[PDB]
């Protein structure tokens, strides 16, 4: 029984330009078991139309998923990603940084 | 995937050494041979996996071709107990065996003293054509009311004696032994009682 | 362990749905259904590589399968099957595509009407005098006639003991009415003994023919005896 | 250049009477093209690439039939593995399988794969010779002996070296404008394929991103 | 395409 905690990366599809259209990505990878909970946060609050990829895995058998949402970046508005797995006793929030 | 079996029919003599073939254009990861008696379940004879591999079971020798696209079934000193349908099968890509249509082998007995004869048996009467050589073939009847059987091998193992025979009969009261095996190529030294 | 298919002989009027049993305690994952026509090869009907999964063979129309348990693989012969009379064979393999182990087979005969069912009439024919004097051997001829279906097992019995040496049953029956689709059958067997053996009046030769026909459940409305599964025999004693 | 076709299967047991999950995903390189999910109404292998949508109903029919067989096989496997390891029915367990082939620049067989993992640890694997097996432990020695006696490696070698390669070639020709595409990192941004010399992340537009 | 062949571990 080998469990692994997820690696989290919050980023944008293209280089972010304030006011322009983009996609907010949260790529969770390197985890075991498969069951995972990922939420994209806009100023602490959940985003409604969050979509995700099919569950696949890397050579070392660890799973990966891309959770993405279409969004207008803009300055001051803080974006973050809330992630829950079994290897965490409380969900962890990883912040978006240009 | 396809398996072609050759020959379709082989009628050899007891004692003879024979070879039957099973070929394809595709490579098979494993191959099987079966022998089936009519109305009975096929009996698995062997499984071959390695190309070039030769296996032996009873009086049978199997050989898997080098490229694994073919196999042969060799019978040494064939006995009338080798009679039957020989089937090769191979590993199917979709989770099944690929079957060949088979080789029907008939091992005929060596009749050392051929004494052909037509006899009349009482109960309603029957005509018995017996002691003819394993080369004589019993031809089917010309009338609906006249019934003629095919040749069957008989084994008196205590006296080390074997014989071939056919049974013919008719509903007709006017039916006789001399005119019973008319369709058949009856030998010349055939015995007929008055 | 082993692979079983019961019964050996199945009989049904056209239009009836029928289930062919197949069981194995060999711990084999894969099971197969084939049919074979006389003087013909095997034809794949349906197959299952693993429990809860099945897939069509080359002749799946009018048949149905179930795989709820690793051990059973029932085949249903439906009314939609155009030509249902065949020899049916079941097999299993450890995993699919590997060497298969065949069950004993079931002969299913499907009839136009049940009034076509007849038991055999068995008759023993005493040896020819000329055969005895000419060869010093004596051939007894048995003749089972007028049975439908060809669901028979003939055996020779000398002094209450079943004999195989000197015996020769026909490999296949014979149609009495070739033009008739549900034509009745005939079958002969021969028993050849030493002329002294036939000559001995202490010797008793009997010809047993087991017939498989109508079951308890079947409705019979005809005047003649209901042609149920039974044994018909004929005998002869030795003469000098 | 070098291409690959891979199939990834995950199957997760659910506590007690709950039926298990099954995910089938297929890739040609770094582009997913097919999917099959247990918790989906469709109950069909589904396209996940534009170029695979051009395939006939017979293809989709077969791919659905073959995945439902794999799914039933892995469901049995979960039950077997619990026994091999003498485990309970309340704790959740995972079975993972991967198979596929790599072709070189000439689009000819390079290497094949066929391996399992149980609870995130390697269980059994076909070696590079494609004739022999790597059994991680004593539980996996029961598998290896069953697969050896039943000649599984020979049948798997046949698919990997041939069939698998033929499919990869058909997909590469059909998916010409998608799979044969080469990008072009910006200084490392918006490049394809993913192989480059923080972990490489999908941009979600088909390309990838990397940081020095 | 996937395998047409399935086997238990």
């Amino acid at each position: 029984m080998i469990q692994r905690t997820p690696k989290i990366q919050v980023y944008s599809r293209h280089p972010a330009e304030n006011g322009k259209s983009n996609f907010l990505n949260c790529y969770v990878s390197g985890f075991h078991p498969s069951d995972i909970e990922v939420d994209l946060l806009k100023n602490g609050e959940r985003i409604e139309k969050v979509e995700h990829s099919d569950l696949s895995f890397s050579k070392d058998w660890s799973f990966y998923l891309l959770y993405y949402t279409e969004f207008t970046p803009t300055e001051k508005d803080e974006y973050a990603c809330r992630v829950n797995h079994v290897t965490l006793s409380q969900p962890k929030i990883v912040k978006w940084d240009r | 995937q396809l398996l072609e079996q050759s020959p379709q029919f082989l009628s050899i003599q007891e004692g003879e050494n024979l070879t039957v073939y099973c070929n394809s254009s595709s490579v098979f990861s494993s191959l099987q041979w079966y022998r089936q008696e009519p109305g009975e379940g096929p009996v698995l004879l062997v499984t071959v996996v390695t190309g070039g591999e030769v296996k032996k079971l009873k009086r049978l020798t199997f050989q898997f071709g080098d490229a694994r696209k073919d196999s042969s079934l060799h019978i040494t000193a064939a006995q009338p107990g080798d009679t039957g349908l020989y089937l090769c099968a191979g590993a199917g890509s979709q989770g099944n065996l690929i079957f060949g249509k088979g080789t029907k082998l008939s091992v005929k007995p060596n009749i050392q003293n051929p004494d052909p004869a037509v006899y009349q048996l009482r109960d309603k009467s029957v005509c018995l054509f017996t002691d003819f050589d394993s080369q004589t073939n019993v031809s089917q009847s010309k009338d609906s009311d006249v019934y003629i059987t095919d040749k069957t091998v008989l084994d008196m193992r205590s006296m080390d004696f074997k014989s071939n025979s056919a049974v013919a009969w008719s509903n007709k009261s006017d039916f006789a032994c001399a005119n019973a095996f008319n369709n058949s190529i009856i030998p010349e030294d055939t015995f007929f009682p008055s | 362990g082993g692979i079983t298919q019961s019964p050996k002989y199945l009989f049904r009027k056209e239009g009836q749905n029928v289930t062919l049993s197949c069981e194995q305690n060999l711990n084999h994952d894969a099971m197969y259904w084939y049919r074979q026509d006389p003087g013909q090869g095997l034809r794949l009907i349906y197959y299952s590589q693993i429990v809860n999964d099945f897939q069509k063979g080359d002749i799946a129309e009018g048949y149905s399968v179930s795989r709820e348990k690793k051990e059973s693989f029932p085949l249903t012969v439906t009314s939609a099957q155009k030509n249902p009379t065949a020899f049916y064979l079941c097999a299993s393999s450890s995993r699919s595509s590997y060497e298969q182990y065949f069950g004993p087979g079931t002969r299913l005969t499907v009839t136009e009407d049940l009034k076509n069912v007849f038991p055999p009439e068995v008759a023993v024919f005493e040896p020819s005098e000329a055969e005895i004097s000419h060869t010093q051997k004596a051939t007894l001829v048995c003749l089972a006639t007028g049975f439908y279906p060809d669901h028979v097992e003939l055996s020779w019995w000398v002094n209450g003991k079943e004999v195989h040496s000197g015996v020769s049953t026909d490999p296949q029956p014979l149609k009495e009415q070739p033009a008739l689709n549900d034509s009745r059958y005939s079958l002969s067997s021969r028993l050849r003994v030493s002329a002294t053996f036939w000559q001995n009046p202490r010797n008793h030769f009997r010809c047993q023919v087991q017939f498989y026909g109508l079951s308890e459940n079947d409705e019979w409305t005809q005047d003649r005896a209901k042609p149920v599964t039974q044994i018909v025999s004929a005998e002869a004693w030795g003469r000098a | 250049g070098s291409h690959s076709m891979r199939y990834f299967f995950t199957s997760v047991s659910r506590p007690g009477r709950g039926e298990p999950r099954f995910i089938a995903v297929g890739y040609v390189d770094d582009t997913q093209f097919v999917r099959f999910d247990s918790d989906a109404a469709s109950q069909r292998m589904e396209p996940r690439a534009p170029w695979i949508e051009q395939e006939g109903p017979e293809y989709w029919d077969g791919e659905t039939r073959k995945v439902k067989a794999h799914s039933q096989t892995h469901r049995v496997d979960l039950g077997t593995l619990r026994g091999y390891y003498n485990q309970s029915e309340a704790g959740s367990h995972t079975v993972q399988r991967m198979y596929g082939c790599d072709v070189g620049s000439d689009w000819r067989f390079l290497r094949g794969y066929h391996q399992y993992a149980y609870d995130g640890k390697d269980y059994i694997a076909l070696k590079e010779d494609l004739r022999s097996w790597t059994a991680a432990d004593m539980a996996a020695q029961t598998t290896k002996h069953k697969w050896e006696a039943a000649h599984v490696a020979e049948q798997l070698r046949a698919y990997l070296e041939g069939t698998c390669v033929e499919w990869l070639r058909r997909y590469l020709e059909n998916g010409k404008e998608t799979l044969q595409r080469t990008d072009a990192p910006k200084t490392a941004l918006s490049f394809y394929p993913a192989e480059i010399t923080v972990e490489t992340r999908p941009a979600g537009d088909g390309t990838f991103q990397k940081w020095a | 395409g996937i395998l047409g062949l399935v086997f238990t571990l």
